[PDB]
């Protein structure tokens, strides 16, 4: 009868726990039955056995040693794969980290690494580790592994066609026998799915190109495992190509069998189509899921008669039961009112589910954006053969423009720059942007206020104020004083499902003093008659301006910001209705055309295009301050800013109320006396930008995240002209009547918006030589 | 991540938690975790860990721990702690933003950390009626039905705002059946009034009518 | 990112030391065309004519008479699905008579008859033909890669003896041309399978196996290996897929005995000498008493390809990079000289009438003689 | 995470303490719904404890060994 | 004033057929079986199912049409009111 045991060098464990896990204990009289028992035990566990048990008396001393504890955390030789993937393909897979490391755990995780390298499709000959123990009970583990990369080391092979070439059917395969890069369309690594992709896509298209009886075909991937041997073999039978002829219909349903009919009817003498037959199923679910049956059973089965090549489409449906949704859940939104969410969808809790309508839904809230995930899950509720709820999970992340400007001036004191826009206002649904800007002679304000939503149908209602005080003036005076009240209100309601159309009104009110010595500023004067001088600055101009403001939009995009397979247009067109100091009339067209060329949308061809029209009604000209600019903004880079376009040159002064003397050069009194060509920034009425954007995360560029990255190679051209010009007035200064000033600049912009600070690389090289411009090859934005 | 003795290193991070640098804390408890995943200082370490991840507002972190806490160890006196963080966890997701800061334009945001925290502290005072967090975790339960009745209520009226009249119909009996006690509900029945109205139901309104004036003082 | 390989590099070539200088490399091309493409095509030798061919559809009849060619073929069509039909020949090349037995991974097998004019007639195997196809006294045997085993009739093609091998996952580029010994064509398979064909109705006498290959117990991914078992005397051994080396002793029928030896390429067999590579890419040497090795060697580990053939004691040995290590006045002398390329080869040395010719992974053959 | 402030409040606003009392409906004759029909209810039998931010919300104290 | 709207559709889709269907007496399992799981029901007072189908499209007009059951306290159809058209 052992009654005195004592365990040391526990140090996991304690003694009592122990001494309850091991199935002897004192008390009981320990025979040899009862030493085997003991030591099965230490055996049977599976984590650690260490057997000393010496019972010499009634004192049993059993000595086990513990390896734990261990943490294996460092894997170095990493140069394809992330040790956090690495992480989680140990942990996800159910071989989750809290290390004990028996001796035969060293070699079995060896091979397990090494069996994970040749899942993912590539070798690894060499994994060493080293033990390091630090004497608690700790130890860690350091992992060398080599790695011996190879992911496209094919020759694709298909032995058995008779109607088609090897190449037509490799073409469209996911893998690639060993082709250059240029030819990439997305992502091409090899992979047992994307083998699975190329059996099935063969399959499709002997299915579409009309060979019924294939579905029969071995595969064999042979393997010279020097790294670079992976022939894919897949050989086949094709059958003959077979005449589709009737279609029969199995219909369970209230009844429908006219349009189903109607939708599945083969003209005479068709071949056999694969995806035809897929798209005839989709297109009855569909007929079905719009007058609600939302979950029917559709099966199409071919049945094959030979010698006479004959193919019968039957197809059986029935419906469930009709009329589901019963909640509408959003769960994720957590900054922002689901009113929001909810005034988004046409899909209506306590009706009967459409698929098409949630559809809609999910793609509604993608193009409004703010937010970023794709789910539509309907759930059906529990006890009930009905009554499906309707779960969405957005994921928000919040757009907003937080612009920070401090300085710098020497002879002015640091000036403040406030931009903050903020759509779908993170309180509300709401878009508040304010440009406030306070530089030591310059004040900017811009507020917008707008409701996307001010009725239940969709009028968006949207204020714009503009407060501009520009002086940009020397001391106090003989400067360009102007001054700019605007307010416009925009009431948008959208009717085409996708177009709106906006009307609003806008005062504008132009203050302008002192004016600078540009012959476009007063041709415009004669042009509305107030006769100037021509070689002092004492012009005095008020005007208002009561615009009609109509605009138009189209929107498409299968995404937000980010868009894909999307093209908006946008018309804004102002109107000056008689009754105020000052016509005009201009119209301006964007296009944003996203095309994608690859499938899985991780390249795009951006084309945005746009337009700018501006003419005075009969007797006048368009006042100069909307003069379209270009350049140095999200419209052509690699220019300043608001530069593309002709330049005003400068009539002489040597008098405008105190001209400023050794200021103001291109004539005045200090530099040149006499007629100046001037170059500036003065803007036409006439606007053009087309620019084409490759957009393509680069393999240099580390893709775990599709949200927050995009990097585009651009070709942008560029061109800003008036249309009132003339040589009556300009002749030995260039002539700008004529589209011809186009700017071309290639460059790579990297937009990573992660919400709060992009740094926005724009490198532009501007190559298209033409004279007067002004150039730069860096912007980066806000 | 030093490598000083168990119980220096424990009162350095005690001071520091009474003093309020809160990431270092997590640091330094974090690493008193992992050096042993034993110890009767361990257990206190975790329960220290929760609530520096709660303080310092890592609340995904908090929740995660807290979970494992409970699962790891499902018998202790302070399971009541570790419930009633998990709750006051699922809480602050709820109250955690600019808006929940500011007070305003609140209360139909997602009410799922609502509904999380709710079943939660129902589960604490079920369990344990007789403990300190008790009456406060009451008043939980108590405001925060208050702010599901609301989210269902600002739902209810969104839809009768758009015209979707039996979505109205049933929002409203999701809030009776579920909690006729706070002060939305009381607010939304003219909702049932109106709706009922709308589609021509009218004993029924009759009757929502009836239950209102009755109600109503 | 294709391309960061830290895996062991090629050992450098040893001491140019030798007691032979290559007197002669003999050398004739078509400009093509293996490639890196892994294939077993290399010249036979039938009466002092060198019957070579290259993975375009291209046989050149040579001649070892300093070589010029003779009967210069092109295999492809240009009727039906394409113009000129690029094909593949990964192909077997064989002669008996003056009849060559090509075999090509498009699912053919051509053969060319220079005896009476030219009888090309292409059989249609099933599969993609892989093998040296083998002459046995009426018969061609063809392992295709797909496990399959077909047995074709000479001047018609007529398919018989189908039998159907075992095939894993990764069904692999084993190449195992059935040696024929007695009426019984021992034919490798790509699992283990060593199976015996007894020419009845297509019967294997076999129920066993060698446990071990790639595929199901995958090991270091250097298996690759060219798998053909001889017979001598009445034992066939084997080297199959993965290294297990067996031993076969028929007595009226199959017999096993598994002397495990690993580190399989293919082998030569001498009487009571075993010549073989490995797939460590070493020479050992094995005498036949349970299999006691002699001839550990280290210097070429890693060349991606080394192939063994034997004339006058001097074993000659095919290795990338366009070399050729000679083995000679057995050890202690290992060293080598030689440089015929830098092509490089893939493809086994053929030696033949006192005459040793060598396919070039471009650059047809390339003769070279003490 | 503090600047001299929040150690006994929770992120954000409270009105833990502000609520509206609960206050069953008073049914009119006949017209009864179910009380409930879910998780959401509350015991009355309890208190009184520390209500508000006045209670040890930091972990409690135990013997170490 | 707007030009046009959407479309708006609540629930108890029916039609001639399955308003015809049904007879008194028929329990509610089986009436559920034919009609579907209404989805608006009287919660307080007699055990008695609403039938709402609701339609408005672009502004005209208005489609209505409410089918009232009043099931008992075992459970059986009895009292049917159809209402169609406002």
């Amino acid at each position: 009868v052992v009654k005195d045991i004592h365990f040391e060098g526990l140090q996991r464990v304690a003694v009592g726990a122990a001494l309850l896990s091991m199935p002897v204990r004192t008390g009981d009289t320990v025979n040899d039955e009862d030493i085997s028992n003991t030591i099965r035990a230490l055996f049977a566990t599976g984590n650690f056995e260490d057997v000393r048990v010496l019972r010499d008396g009634d004192t049993l001393l059993v000595q086990v040693k513990e390896r734990p504890t261990i943490a294996s955390i460092t894997f170095s030789g990493n140069k394809s794969v992330k040790d956090d993937m690495l992480k989680q393909n140990l942990e996800a897979s159910g071989v989750r980290v809290g290390e004990s490391l028996d001796r035969t755990t060293i070699a079995d995780i060896e091979k397990g690494l090494e069996d994970f390298y040749y899942s993912v499709g590539k070798y690894s000959a060499s994994v060493k580790a080293v033990v390091t123990p630090l004497p608690r009970n700790r130890v860690d583990l350091k992992l060398v592994f080599q790695e011996g990369v190879s992911a496209e080391i094919q020759q694709i092979n298909i032995v058995g066609n008779h109607a088609f070439t090897t190449d037509e059917l490799i073409s469209h395969f996911q893998l690639r026998d060993e082709v250059p890069w240029w030819n990439v369309v997305g992502d091409r690594k090899y992979q047992k799915q994307k083998l699975a992709g190329d059996l099935e896509t063969l399959r499709s298209y002997y299915l579409d190109r009309g060979y019924a009886r294939f579905n029969i075909d071995s595969t064999q991937v042979s393997l010279t495992p020097d790294k670079k041997g992976i022939y894919v073999t897949v050989n086949i039978t094709e059958g003959d190509q077979y005449k589709l002829s009737g279609v029969e219909v199995s219909g369970n349903l209230a009844g429908h069998s006219a349009e189903i009919e109607q939708l599945t009817k083969i003209e005479p003498g068709e071949l056999y189509n694969g995806t035809k037959v897929t798209k005839m199923e989709d297109d009855i679910k569909k007929l079905l899921g719009r007058y609600g049956y939302a979950y029917p059973r559709v099966q199409s089965m071919p049945e094959i008669n030979d010698a006479d090549k004959t193919v019968k489409l039957r197809v059986n449906v029935d419906a469930g039961n009709r009329f589901y949704v019963r909640k509408i859940r959003f769960e994720g939104n957590d900054t922002s009112k689901d009113a929001v969410l909810r005034r988004e969808m046409r899909q209506m809790e306590g009706a009967w589910l459409g698929s098409d309508l949630v559809d809609q839904g999910k793609e509604r809230l993608n193009r409004l954006g703010f937010f970023e995930t794709v789910d539509t899950d309907t759930q059906r509720v529990p006890g009930s053969p009905d009554q499906v709820d309707v779960v969405y999970k957005v994921k928000e992340r919040n757009t907003g423009s937080f612009n920070f400007g401090i300085g710098y001036g020497t002879e002015s004191g640091v000036s403040f720059q406030a931009g903050v826009q903020q759509d779908n206002w993170l309180g509300t649904g709401y878009a508040v942007g304010i440009n406030g800007t306070k530089n030591d002679y310059q004040t900017y304000a811009e507020l917008s206020v707008t409701n996307p939503y001010f009725t239940v149908d969709g009028v968006s209602l949207g204020g714009r104020l503009f407060y501009n005080d520009f002086q940009a003036d020397d001391a106090d005076l003989s400067d360009y004083t102007n001054k700019s009240y605007g307010t416009d209100v925009t009431l948008g309601f959208p009717i085409n499902e996708y177009n709106s159309l906006r009307a609003g009104l806008g005062y504008v009110h132009n203050s302008l003093s002192n004016m600078q010595p540009q012959v476009a500023m007063w041709r415009y004067l004669y042009s509305m008659g107030e006769h100037p001088s021509t070689s002092d600055q004492d012009n005095s101009f008020k005007t208002d301006d009561f615009t009609f403001n109509y605009g138009w939009t189209y929107n498409k995009l299968d995404r937000g910001y980010f868009p894909t397979d999307g093209s908006r247009v946008n018309l804004t067109g102002k109107v000056t209705i008689p009754g105020s100091d000052n016509e005009y009339y201009k119209v301006t067209l964007d296009t944003a055309t996203y095309v994608p060329i690859d499938d899985d949308h991780k390249w795009v061809v951006l084309g945005r295009t746009r337009w700018g029209y501006g003419d005075g009604l009969g007797g006048k000209e368009m006042p100069f301050y909307e003069n379209f600019y270009a350049g140095g903004s999200s419209t052509v880079r690699g220019f300043q800013s608001n530069t593309i376009g002709p330049k005003a040159v400068y009539f002489p002064h040597q008098a405008s109320n105190y001209d400023p003397d050794y200021d103001y050069e291109c004539a005045t009194q200090d530099g040149a006396k006499d007629l100046c060509k001037s170059d500036d920034a003065v803007g036409g009425n006439a606007m053009a930008v087309a620019s084409l954007e490759f957009i393509t995360p680069t393999p240099f560029i580390s893709d775990k995240y599709a949200n927050s990255v995009r990097t585009s190679f651009f070709w942008d051209m560029g061109t800003v002209w008036d249309t009132n010009w003339d040589s009556s007035q300009y002749s030995g200064y260039p002539d700008y009547s004529d589209p011809s000033n186009i700017r071309m600049s290639a460059g790579i912009a990297l937009q990573w918006m992660s919400p709060l600070g992009p740094l926005v690389f724009s490198y532009a090289q501007p190559f298209k030589k033409y004279d007067g411009d002004k150039a730069e090859q860096f912007q980066f934005n806000i | 991540v030093p490598d000083n003795p168990p119980n220096e290193i424990y009162a350095t991070a005690q001071q520091k938690l009474q003093d309020g640098n809160w990431r270092q804390a997590i640091t330094q408890l974090e690493a008193l975790d992992n050096r042993y995943p034993f110890g009767p200082y361990s257990q206190q370490v975790q329960l220290d860990l929760i609530y520096a991840y709660y303080k310092n507002a890592d609340l995904p972190l908090a929740q995660a721990a807290i979970d494992r806490f409970i699962r790891l160890n499902p018998t202790h006196p302070n399971i009541d702690y570790v419930m009633y963080m998990r709750g006051l966890t699922n809480m602050a997701l709820d109250d955690s933003a600019l808006q929940g800061f500011f007070g305003v334009d609140r209360s139909d945001r997602d009410p799922q950390h609502a509904r999380a925290a709710f079943s939660d502290f129902s589960k604490l005072v079920r369990g344990y009626p007789n403990s300190q967090y008790t009456t406060d975790a009451t008043k939980r339960l108590v405001f925060l039905k208050d702010r599901l009745a609301k989210y269902e209520y600002s739902v209810a009226e969104y839809y009768t705002e758009r015209g979707a009249w039996v979505a109205v119909v049933n929002r409203v009996e999701g809030m009776l059946r579920d909690y006729p006690d706070t002060q939305a509900t009381r607010d939304a029945l003219p909702l049932m009034e109106n709706a009922y109205r709308q589609m021509q139901m009218n004993a029924q309104a009759e009757k929502v009518a009836k239950i209102i004036a009755a109600n109503s003082s | 990112f294709n391309s960061e390989e830290d895996v062991v590099k090629m050992s450098p070539l040893p001491t140019v030391e030798n007691q032979f200088t290559p007197t002669t490399a003999w050398s004739t091309s078509v400009g093509s065309g293996i490639g890196n493409f892994y294939s077993n095509l290399h010249p036979a030798l039938a009466d002092n004519v060198v019957y070579a061919a290259d993975r375009a559809g291209l046989v050149k009849a040579l001649n070892a008479d300093d070589g010029k060619e003779i009967w210069s073929v092109s295999l492809a069509e240009k009727d039906g699905w394409f113009s000129k039909e690029p094909a593949l020949l990964s192909g077997g090349v064989t002669v008996s008579g003056g009849h060559v037995y090509i075999g090509s991974e498009k699912a053919q097998v051509y053969a060319l008859n220079t005896s009476d004019g030219t009888v090309a007639w292409q059989t249609k195997v099933a599969g993609e033909a892989l093998s040296r196809p083998v002459v046995s006294d009426g018969l061609v045997l063809i392992h295709t890669s797909n496990g399959q085993l077909q047995a074709l009739n000479e001047a018609d093609g007529a398919v018989k003896w189908t039998v159907n091998l075992d095939m894993p996952s990764l069904s692999l580029r084993g190449e195992s041309a059935p040696t024929t010994a007695f009426g019984a064509a021992v034919v490798g398979g790509d699992n283990g399978r060593v199976s015996a064909v007894l020419m009845e109705q297509g019967q294997m006498i076999w129920q066993q196996r060698i446990s071990q290959a790639t595929g199901s117990t995958e090991i270091d991914r250097l298996s690759d290996v060219d798998t053909t078992p001889v017979v001598v005397n009445g034992v066939v051994f084997a080297l199959a897929y993965n290294g297990n080396l067996t031993a076969l002793d028929l007595r009226s029928g199959q017999i096993m005995w598994k002397r495990e030896l690993g580190s399989v390429n293919d082998f030569i067999v001498d009487g009571n000498r075993i010549y073989l590579v490995d797939q460590n890419d070493r020479v050992m040497a094995l005498t036949i008493d349970g299999g006691v090795t002699l001839w550990t060697q280290s210097d070429l580990l890693h060349r991606l390809l080394t192939s063994p053939v034997l004339y006058n004691g001097n074993l000659v040995v095919g290795d990338s990079e366009g070399y050729l290590h000679w083995i000679n006045v057995e050890d202690g002398r290992f060293v080598a000289q030689q440089k015929v390329d830098s092509s490089g080869f893939q493809t086994e040395p053929v030696a033949a009438d006192g005459k040793l010719l060598i396919q070039a992974k471009d650059g047809t053959v390339y003769s070279i003689t003490r | 995470s503090s600047d001299s402030r929040y150690k006994r409040q929770v992120s954000g606003d409270e009105a833990y303490l502000e609520a509206a009392p609960l206050a069953e409906l008073h049914a009119p004759a006949g017209m009864i719904l179910p009380v409930t029909s879910g998780d959401y209810a509350i015991p009355v039998t309890n208190g009184s404890g520390a209500v508000g931010k006045a209670l040890d919300i930091r972990p409690p104290a135990q013997p170490l060994a | 004033r707007v030009v046009y709207r959407p479309d708006i559709n609540q629930g108890n889709y029916l039609t001639a057929n399955d308003v015809s269907k049904i007879r008194v007496g028929m329990t509610q399992q089986q009436v559920a079986y034919a009609l579907g799981t209404p989805l608006m029901s009287d919660p307080f007072g007699t055990n008695t199912w609403f039938y709402v189908f609701r339609q408005q499209p672009g502004h005209e007009g208005v489609t209505q049409q409410t089918l009232t059951l009043t099931f008992n306290s075992s459970g059986v159809l009895t009292n049917i009111d159809n209402k169609p058209a406002l």
